[PDB]
RNA sequence: GAGGCGUCGAAGCCCGGCCUCCGGGUCGGGUGGAGCCGUCCAUGAGACACCGCCCACUCCCCGCUGUGUGGCUAACCCCC
RNA sequence: CACAGGUCCCAGCUAGCCCGAAAGGGUUUGUACUGGGGCCGACGCCUGCCCAGUGCCGGUAUGUGAAGCCCGGGUACAAC
RNA sequence: GGGGCGGUAGCUCAGCCUGGGAGAGCACCGGACUGAAGAUCCGGGUGUCGGGGGUUCAAAUCCCCCCCGCCCCACCA
């Protein structure tokens, strides 16, 4: 039977399917080993640069015990703006403190999930997480998706908004255009349809217009199966 | 039979009629019987009565009603 | 009992003792649980009687119908001979005068007279085996007028999962008694059920006497 | 039991008049104990049947009789009925229960109006000309 | 569910922090410790006027139990329809006024009050009178124990100086306290 | 196995705890203070005479052992 | 054929999906305006109706459902 | 073949463990009820209740042998 499919080269780490990293810019860290507590830093936005991977603008931030790194551009930010990084940072915006420090309803982004991992939750253009709820034991924060997920207090964040909003608000307008942006990023494409493609290319589709079995797959499914409307609950718009 | 109990109860006033048919008359009572005494019913009687006769209620607790009238 | 703890084995002599303060004779007990019995069958249960080496020590009441050579054989033994008309008095009268009823031990009859102690006797007495029963042999002047007055007992199993056969009351030597118990014990085992732990338990006791567990 | 110093209990009777069917409820004092719960379904074989004063009767008197058992001999009456899906107003059931409760004996406290009536403004069902019969 | 009764428990109220211990109020309840939020409902016996009278209903919650008695603090009052229907009036106004109190004690209460106008002339005298009775309630609060101020606010002594006060900027008639919500429990101190 | 019980302290009155088919039995307080039972018979099968072991639901201190839920942190794992 | 546009679907990152004999790895200097998978194929107007069958999904008292362990039986043990 | 479930009055079943001459609603005949019709009440009966055999005085369900359907397995030299 068929060729291993289109996700599964992806896996492999080959390089049509491997992301630039030579044309990308910095990650967020926020740096734990001078701590939270017995803070002792400030610093200044040295420049701002678009990150092409992020799909998001993201600031150069020099510090002031002498290391230079990247956090996530908040919205409104001059060039000479001073960020503060402990609970005694002031609260406001592109300041960056302890949830538990940082009031109830409010919003925020750049949380942690680990205290002092850098970052790994709310970095891109635009959107933004709210604190819902407060308590001592957990903090509920009220993710991009609708979706609560309980965060250890001492997380670190960041006050505002991520900047680089409307992203999607504007089209991509054509073929070429769109072209040059997935350069910018990586997505294989142009990604063409499985259903004229052969019975050996593809699990589903004939030589012409129309589906072989559902399109529809488990969740116990192969790999090299599992393609389609993945473990779908529901489909359509329908009763 | 058993009794159940009979609870005698004399008419102490006929208030007007009721039903679209009109069958049952309406009729003010007082009890005379061992349990209660003196309890004023305004239950819904049928057929010829006249003011001071004896009913015998299957039932104490009742009382439905329904009221106008005259001008 | 403060006399003797009821898990402790003992011989089947050394179990039957004395040591009642009371005005009650001591009857003596023979209990015994089964392994693997069943309802599964109904009629796979023990029952028979098996006679006593030396008996209960309480008098039989046995009342024999016989006739024919049969009744030559009775007549010898020095029973009475009371005919089957008695039958007829028995079931017809429902009274309470005099009536004959929870008043006797056993009956043995030859096989012809079987159909009347069924219907006659069944209504009053039942199967408290005051009538001759099939299943337990009762049946027969010859053999059972033999054994009846050497004093046989009584034994049925209650399905679940018991047996007991008491062997008789106080009035014999408790080394006579021991006797009584070995061949009570003997046709128990000798009723063969499959599966280990057959006999589980096995004990001997009394009115006041000692109640104490025995090698079974 | 823990030393009772009074002697005498109380409950309070939540008592759910619709046009539909009766029910009569009994929970304690705190109401966080259920005791009984009978509605007026289970007297009578007919939905024409299940609401009406007889059936609202039984269905107290069935109640009433497991509130002796524990002791309880006070009752409070709760009036209330559906406000916030139909109208606010008590069908049979009101009339029908205060006579159950004197008829079996229960001595009855205070009654009440603990019916929900909205402060605020919410669409029902019917609408063009409102409901049409 | 099928019980003798004997897995029925029962215990007893006790309820201060308004009064002593008052005695009434009864608590069967099935398992142990499934009373320990459950709230109880009472008229209040204590003083056989006002309390009786015109403050029928009031919601008190045991806090905690122990040994299977019943310690309980003051959740709430509210009013029936009764008293609200039958007071309010046409061709005049119905007149509420909220205030979120602070107490010096560390507690937050809520307070609903009711006040129904003196028929003719319906002015900027009424939200100046709302103005009065958030503005004395302040003061009282954070001169008060709470433990007092509770007592007094369920009392009528709140309801006749609001009335002396407001009568003076636009006489009023039937003034009350419609509902009473413990808007935050802690303490001055967590 | 028709006699056991009764200063080896009984009826029969007055309550208390009790399960329950509220059928009715059980049971601690005490008044008492000297009898109570079945043989008899009905009942398809007889004794709340007594003595044994059971088969009912069922409940519980203790000895062993599973399983479920939560707390803890010393293995192990993800971050610095 | 791609295609811009449209829609369905999956995942809270210690993820989902995918590669790898394994250690490990791609996406990812990525974090829901992400990024992964399908369907349809610019705009304009629209997209009825059906969950019977197939498929997917969520759940499952009850029946049922392996090896393990347990108990019973067997075997002086074991198979059984 | 193994395990489990259901087959009952014309119908659909209820009563396993929770035992008796024993069941319920609906069809169907008769009587109430309304100007009418309908629905809704009140009567009537149709199975010792799947066959055959056993324990029980009396067993649908208990026991020994089963027909049939149904569901899960195991299995076909």
């Amino acid at each position: 039977m068929g060729k291993s499919l289109i996700q599964q080269r992806r896996g492999k780490g080959s390089p049509t399917f491997k992301s630039p990293s030579h044309r990308f810019r910095g990650a967020v860290k926020y740096i734990p080993l001078n701590y939270t507590q017995e803070k002792t830093l400030r610093g200044v936005v040295e420049e701002i640069m678009h990150d092409p991977g992020r799909t998001a603008p993201v600031a150069r931030v020099k510090f002031e015990n002498g290391i230079e790194k990247l956090i996530i551009a908040p919205e409104g930010l001059l060039v000479g703006q001073e960020i503060y990084i402990g609970p005694d940072a002031p609260i406001a915006v592109g300041n960056t403190l302890p949830l538990a420090k940082i009031p109830e309803g409010t919003y925020v982004y750049n949380i942690e999930g680990i205290p002092g991992d850098g970052g790994k939750y709310v970095r891109a253009g635009g959107t933004y997480a709210l604190v819902v709820s407060r308590e001592p034991d957990k903090v509920i924060v009220q993710l991009p998706s609708g979706e609560l997920k309980a965060f250890n207090p001492m997380c670190r964040a960041t006050i505002g908004v991520v900047a680089g909003g409307g992203r999607l608000e504007k089209p991509l307008v054509k073929a070429g255009k769109a072209y040059y942006k997935y350069k910018a990023r990586n997505k294989f494409w142009p990604t063409p349809r499985g259903v004229k493609m052969n019975a050996v290319n593809h699990p589903f589709g004939g030589k012409e217009h129309h589906p072989g079995k559902p399109t529809t797959t488990s969740r116990r499914a192969p790999p090299g199966r599992k393609v389609g409307h993945i473990a779908a609950r529901r489909t359509g718009r329908r009763k | 039979m058993a009794e159940d109990e009979g609870y005698p109860a004399e008419v102490i006033e006929i208030i007007g009629r009721t039903g679209t048919t009109g069958d049952v008359t309406q009729v003010k009572v007082r009890i005379l019987e061992g349990r209660d005494k003196g309890r004023v019913i305004r239950r819904n009687v049928r057929g010829p009565v006249r003011i001071g006769d004896i009913l015998i209620l299957r039932e104490t607790e009742r009382e439905a009603r329904e009221i106008k009238s005259r001008r | 009992m403060p006399f003797d703890r009821q898990k402790i084995v003992k011989a089947v002599k050394e179990a039957k003792a004395r040591a009642k303060p009371r005005n009650f004779t001591q009857s003596v007990e023979v209990a015994v649980n089964l392994k693997d019995i069943d309802l599964k069958r109904p009629e796979n249960r023990f029952k028979l009687e098996v006679v006593l080496p030396h008996g209960r020590g309480k008098d039989v009441k046995i009342a024999v119908i016989a006739d024919g050579a049969v009744a030559e054989a009775a007549r010898k033994l020095g029973l009475d001979v009371i005919s089957s008309a008695e039958l007829e008095e028995i079931a017809s009268s429902p009274r309470q005068a005099r009536k004959l009823a929870k008043k006797y031990d056993f009956f043995i009859a030859e096989a012809p007279l079987m159909p009347k102690i069924g219907r006659y006797l069944g209504r009053y007495l039942g199967p408290r085996n005051k009538m001759p029963v099939v299943v337990p042999p009762t049946l027969t002047d010859l053999t059972p007028i033999v054994e009846k007055l050497k004093k046989t007992v009584r034994i049925q199993l209650k399905n679940n999962p018991v047996v007991h056969a008491p062997v008789g009351t106080e009035k014999m030597s408790d080394e006579e008694i021991a006797e009584n118990i070995e061949a009570v014990l003997n046709a128990i085992i000798g009723k063969l059920e499959r599966g280990e732990s057959q006999v589980k338990s096995v004990y001997v006791k009394t009115t006041m006497g000692p109640a104490v567990k025995i090698e079974g | 039991q823990v030393n009772i110093k009074k002697k005498e209990k109380w409950g309070i009777a939540h008592i759910y008049s619709s046009f539909n069917n009766t029910i009569i409820h009994i929970t304690d004092i705190t109401g966080a104990e259920t005791i009984s719960r009978w509605s007026g379904g289970m007297v009578v074989k007919a939905d024409r049947d299940e609401p009406s004063p007889y059936a609202a009767m039984l269905a107290a008197r069935r109640a009433a009789e497991e509130a002796l058992e524990k002791g309880i001999v006070g009752v409070h009456i709760r009036v209330r009925a559906p406000g916030g899906s139909k109208s606010k107003t008590p069908g049979p059931g009101a009339q029908a229960a205060i006579r159950a409760l004197a008829r079996a004996g229960l001595k009855i406290g205070r009654v009440e109006d603990v019916t929900p009536i909205p402060h605020d403004g919410t669409r029902p069902k019917g609408g063009r000309r409102g409901r049409r019969v | 569910t099928r019980d003798k009764w004997k897995l029925k428990q029962w215990y007893i109220i006790y309820a201060p922090d308004f009064f002593g211990g008052v005695e009434v109020g009864l608590t069967p309840a099935d398992d142990p410790e499934k009373v320990l939020n459950r709230v109880v409902e009472v008229t209040l016996k204590d003083v056989t006027g006002d309390f009786t009278k015109s403050h029928v209903k009031l919601y008190f919650q045991v806090y905690d139990v122990k040994g299977q008695n019943a310690y309980t603090k003051f959740k709430g009052m509210k009013l029936a329809r009764s008293y609200i229907r039958s007071l309010v009036r046409r061709k005049t106004t119905r007149i509420d006024g909220i205030f979120n109190i602070t107490t010096k004690d560390g507690y937050k209460l809520r307070v609903m009050a009711m006040a129904i106008a003196m028929r003719r002339i319906q002015t900027s005298q009424e939200r100046a009178i709302r103005k009065i009775m958030q503005e004395i309630i302040y003061k009282k609060a954070e001169e008060l124990n709470f433990k007092d101020f509770v007592l007094e606010s369920v009392n009528g002594k709140i309801a006749a100086e609001i009335a002396k006060e407001a009568k003076k900027i636009y006489p009023l008639r039937k003034a009350e306290i419609r509902k009473i919500k413990v808007l935050e429990e802690p303490q001055v101190i967590a």
